[PDB]
């Protein structure tokens, strides 16, 4: 309702935090709105879309199968792992692990998947391979959410993340089937209610992935658009604020609401 | 009513039926199937990028099946957390549960998961504890000093820690 950049300045003032935002045309890749787009922000669980993109790339190459079962142990279990800890005795398929990582931010699921792509270094190598020279994963769950001020580890920039999402979902670097699967996992996101979904008008499409970290870190990456068709990529990150989760969610939602209100203005 | 809570988690007991669990937890907080197989997963308050929760496992898919597994995240706080990196280093694989608690502090821990694979026998019981330093526990965010200690048949099988001292 304020314009997007007006709302962002209001949010930074109210939060004493730093917001990073990109609004990007999905088809053309053109940047439509930008704010601190070249500053680094902790990815938190938003990295998991890139992770499963790398997994799908391996599936496309015949080096991986979504149906392949992975077995694991107590030593592999870390905080925030509601799904993976339940299947400890039985194991989980690669596809089930991606579903849990993306839709539920399951940490151990993400760690198991990370091992299949060569760990944080392997995932970073994948990013360089697809032309992202900025985004980096350095640590595993749960340390990657530490969000120490000025720490470059496990960060992206709004500009880089937006470009990389577009590459993964539309550039046909992934097979059509893989693009559909990655998008589907994001559509089925279960933990993003308080964010863009809370202000999304009836009849709109949304696919998203969220993140939460220490020191106020919070974020969302999303594809959305009217008439139940994805039209734009929206990336919103927050860092360096002591504000409550409620306040942080409300501000991110408000920035999303501003983008929606001024969609064609 | 309300969402899932530590109080409800404590009231729910091994040996209960699915309906008993749902009645205590509040069915609107709970789900089964899909990602959770034939277990029951009940949401509490929002925490981090998910929710505090409980998950209950059962002896089979049958209606008369009994709770043989209880797991929770951020429903319970340690009573008197005194864990330190020094104490953690004193903990050794092969220790009994009693020995471990004596090492990390008698009020430092909460039970993450407890499973009786041979219920009603205790044979093969697996137990995971989280133990916290003085300011390590958080019910809504991220731990700031926590150790994962896991046991089989009451004997420590492994240990891990984050942020201690």
């Amino acid at each position: 309702s304020p314009q997007p950049l007006e709302q962002i300045k209001l949010s930074e003032s109210q939060l004493s935090g730093r917001v990073g935002m990109i609004e990007m045309d999905l088809a053309s890749g053109r940047t439509l709105t930008a704010w601190r787009a070249d500053e680094r922000f902790p990815m938190m669980s938003t990295f998991k879309v890139v992770l499963c993109g790398a997994v799908l790339a391996r599936v496309d190459a015949g080096d991986e199968q979504l149906e392949r079962k992975i077995h694991y142990r107590q030593q592999d279990l870390v905080d925030y792992s509601p799904v993976s800890e339940k299947h400890l005795a039985d194991g989980m398929t690669v596809g089930e692990l991606c579903a849990a990582a993306i839709t539920m931010s399951d940490n151990s699921a993400a760690n198991l998947l990370l091992a299949t792509v060569g760990g944080p270094a392997g995932l970073t190598a994948f990013l360089r391979q697809i032309g992202d020279n900025v985004t980096r994963l350095d640590r595993w769950e749960t340390e990657l959410n530490e969000a120490l001020p000025g720490d470059a580890r496990d960060t992206t920039t709004p500009a880089s993340m937006a470009a990389t999402l577009r590459k993964l979902l539309t550039s046909q670097r992934l097979s059509a089937r893989s693009q559909r699967q990655l998008l589907q996992w994001m559509v089925d996101d279960r933990v993003a209610g308080p964010l863009i979904r809370s202000v999304l008008p009836a009849g709109w499409f949304i696919a998203d992935k969220t993140g939460a970290g220490e020191r106020g870190a919070r974020g969302i990456v999303a594809l959305l658009g009217p008439n139940n068709k994805a039209e734009r990529i929206v990336v919103i990150y927050l860092r360096d604020t002591p504000a409550s989760m409620a306040e942080r969610n409300q501000q991110i939602a408000g920035i999303g609401a501003a983008l929606i209100e001024h969609w064609q203005r | 009513a309300g969402v899932m809570t530590g109080a409800k988690f404590t009231q729910i007991q091994f040996g209960m039926t699915r309906q008993q669990v749902l009645d205590i937890a509040g069915a609107e907080n709970c789900e089964t199937g899909g990602s959770f197989g034939d277990s029951i997963h009940c949401r509490g308050h929002a925490a981090g990028d998910y929710y505090a929760y409980a998950t209950f496992g059962f002896t089979s898919a049958a209606a008369d099946a009994k709770v043989d597994s209880k797991s929770q995240m951020k429903l319970l706080a340690p009573s008197a957390p005194t864990l330190t990196l020094a104490k953690f280093n004193q903990v050794t694989v092969g220790m009994t549960r009693a020995q471990v608690l004596a090492t990390v502090g008698q009020g430092s821990c909460t039970t993450w998961s407890e499973y009786y694979p041979a219920y009603p026998s205790t044979a093969g019981v697996t137990l995971s504890l989280k133990c916290f330093d003085v300011d390590g526990y958080s019910s809504t965010g991220f731990y700031r000093g926590m150790a994962h200690l896991w046991f089989t048949d009451g004997v420590l099988q492994g240990k891990r820690q984050w942020d201690l001292v």
